[PDB]
């Protein structure tokens, strides 16, 4: 037993109020059982919200409120700004065990425009070709929202192999990055002729190629 | 303010032995209780150690007791935690903790290091990155944002920082997360600068890697 | 201008409470409290259900004169004493609070008076421990379960210890409830216990007219 679970994820926009909530599988969540709310932000920057259930940590804004809805624990943001938008954990000590972390709710704020990928085709370097070795680095940068395709083509014949791609990743601005990369060996990067790397963004497609 | 953070990133193969540590500073260390939460690459959060204000209570969970020691050294504000019988499943990112008891009750894990990444598994040997650079080739003026790069490739374990100019460079460096190339890792980063910029003047790739010691700097040539 | 007095390291209750390195408060008057947001506990970890209103009357009343007074408690040892609140590391407790547990496997049911004829109007404040396991509250009152109550001629009030593990605070996982006990001038009160009695240790003076106030600042005047 002792399982803490907490909303996979949440949606708002901004001036809202939402509500997070934490629930203890153990039964009915208790003063006692004394409910800490934490918020990741973006590379591994961690802070402390709310403790003894109700009591908030000194930096909080007063926005932020956390109580007891029926038998959960609950986090309240009265005045969703943008800046709120980030990986909320909950935590509930339980006499039993310890601290049992919650899987944490993901919080968006719906704002940024629709942004269009800035798409970079990088070819194999020299130095990269003296061991004969090559990669192709195509760069997706400063879009939003967060979804893109990657397809790639080889003098026209689309690749099915070797292709590299990474997941869509926050930037500072709140836009989006990612990123692929096709690696093949020095003989057949002079095999062929013409690389392109194809961003599917709304379905507006923009690629960069080079020959 | 208050400031915590981690250090002793490292690669260590399963069953051996490794230490971290962890430099308080701005709060006397010795008055107050400390921790270790660790994240694994799963995002879930686990609390692993808890000691005293004096270190005479310290208590583990039963995911690590008999394998973890907690420690401390009031007088240099040292938090220390010695991992041994390492399995593969405590790859994790390691974080100092501490709470703050004021108004009323107290808010436990406010103030987080910002953690050091430990990773148990040992299939590969710790293998320093080949750095080589990204350039346009195909000089095609579409505007004066021109976009350079720089790969990190076959590099283990993580993580690897790329940094432009020695820190000159810091607007848009868009840093891509890396991916895993048979074995081991690749990265790149790309770093915007203007058209006129280019031809005029230089601009560097600094990629340092601290598990295997390495510190390569690698200059853009067109 | 006014008269300040700094709390530096000890806040407002662990100075009425008498936590280690808090002498410096007794006996001092002011007429604002400097609430430093750098303070810090130093004793036993305690609760106080209404912190706020507790915390309100001693600011307001704007004086630690503190007086003292002989329980002739029954049988229980006397002067107890934790590790988590060491003052110059002996072993300690609040200077204004006691603790009281069985001697040889007996913890009588106590029932002492105390009467307030005066002109000023008394403050007790005292506690409920609340053990984690019930071995460890009978190894340090015999009885099980507890019972704590305190009475005035309007007021009675009785507390029922919770035991279980709390979060570790100074490597502790018990706890001390700490109450309130106001007796006007005519009025009297009745401890009552038959165990986890955080007996007091006397009285702080009321005044009739309260005046002064609490403030949480960052520095002196
Ligand atoms: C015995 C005593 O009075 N001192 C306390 C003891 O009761 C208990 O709190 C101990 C940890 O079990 O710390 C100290």
């Amino acid at each position: 037993q002792a399982v803490v679970t907490q909303e996979s994820a949440l949606t708002t926009s901004p001036g809202e109020t939402v509500t997070l909530t934490c629930r203890s599988s153990t039964g009915a969540v208790t003063t006692s059982n004394y409910a800490n709310w934490v918020q990741e932000k973006p590379d591994h920057l961690f802070t402390g919200l709310i403790g003894g259930t109700n009591n908030r940590a000194p930096g909080v804004p007063a926005r932020f409120s956390g109580s007891l809805i029926g038998d959960k624990a609950a986090l309240t943001i009265t005045g969703a700004q943008t800046e709120d938008e980030a990986i909320y954990f909950c935590a509930l000590w339980y006499s039993n065990h310890s601290w049992v972390f919650g899987g944490g709710t993901k919080l968006t704020v719906l704002g940024q425009p629709k942004g269009a990928p800035s798409v970079t085709l990088f070819p194999p370097s020299s130095e990269e070709l003296e061991t004969n070795k090559a990669t192709l680095v195509c760069t997706i940068t400063d879009f939003y929202p967060g979804v893109v395709t990657v397809d790639w083509k080889v003098d026209g014949t689309p690749v099915t192999q070797g292709m590299e791609t990474t997941q869509p990743s926050k930037q500072s601005n709140n836009k989006y990055m990612a990123s692929s990369y096709l690696t093949l060996t020095a003989r057949a990067w002079e095999r062929h002729s013409s690389y392109s790397c194809q961003v599917t963004h709304e379905g507006h497609t923009v690629e960069k190629s080079l020959s | 303010e208050v400031q915590l953070q981690e250090s002793g990133e490292g690669l260590v193969k399963p069953g051996g032995s490794l230490k971290l540590s962890c430099a308080a500073s701005g709060f006397t260390f010795s008055n107050y209780d400390m921790s270790w939460v660790r994240q694994t690459p799963e995002k879930r959060l686990e609390w692993v150690a808890y000691i005293s204000s004096g270190g005479d209570y310290i208590y583990y969970a039963d995911t690590v007791k008999g394998r973890f020691t907690i420690s401390r050294d009031n007088a240099r504000n040292t938090l220390y935690l010695q991992m041994s019988s390492l399995k593969s499943e405590d790859t994790a990112m390691y974080y100092c903790t501490r709470n703050y008891y004021y108004g009323s009750l107290p808010v436990w894990f406010a103030y987080w290091g910002q953690g050091t990444l430990v990773t148990v598994s040992g299939a590969a040997k710790t293998t320093p990155p080949s750095v080589y650079p990204l350039a346009p080739g195909s000089a095609a003026q579409t505007n004066s944002m021109v976009t350079l790069g720089c790969l990190v490739k076959g590099y283990f374990p993580e993580p690897v920082t790329v940094t432009w100019n020695s820190g000159s460079l810091s607007s848009g460096v868009h840093t891509f997360p890396a991916v895993l190339q048979s074995d081991l890792y690749t990265l790149s980063s790309s770093v915007t600068v203007p058209s006129s910029t280019w031809p005029s003047e230089t601009v560097t790739c600094n990629v340092a890697h601290p598990a295997s010691s390495t510190k390569v700097d690698k200059k853009i040539v067109p | 201008p006014l008269r300040l007095v700094d709390g530096q390291t000890c806040d407002i209750v662990n100075g009425a409470l008498g936590s280690p390195g808090c002498d410096h408060l007794n006996g001092a008057e002011w007429d604002i409290f400097i609430e430093r947001p750098t303070a810090v506990d130093t004793c036993y970890p305690f609760d106080v259900p209404d912190y706020q209103s507790l915390r309100s009357i001693l600011a307001n009343n704007g004086k630690f004169e503190f007086i003292a007074e002989e329980f002739q408690w029954s049988t229980v040892t006397q002067n107890g004493g934790s590790n988590a609140c060491k003052r110059a590391n002996v072993n300690d407790f609040f200077n204004r609070l006691n603790w009281l547990t069985k001697s040889g496997s007996t913890y009588p049911l106590q029932n002492l008076t105390k009467i307030n004829n005066g002109d000023y109007a008394r403050l007790y404040i005292w506690g409920v421990h609340h053990p984690s396991t019930d071995q460890e509250q009978t190894n340090l009152y015999k009885n099980n379960p507890g019972r704590v109550t305190v009475s005035t001629k309007t007021s009675q009030t009785s507390v029922v210890p919770n035991i279980g593990s709390r979060p570790w605070v100074r490597g502790l996982s018990s706890r001390i409830s700490f109450y309130w006990t106001i007796v006007e001038p005519g009025d009297l009160i009745v401890f009552n216990t038959i165990g986890n009695l955080i007996a007091p240790r006397g009285h702080y003076k009321l005044n009739s007219q309260k005046k002064s106030t609490i403030l949480n600042t960052a520095v002196p005047i």
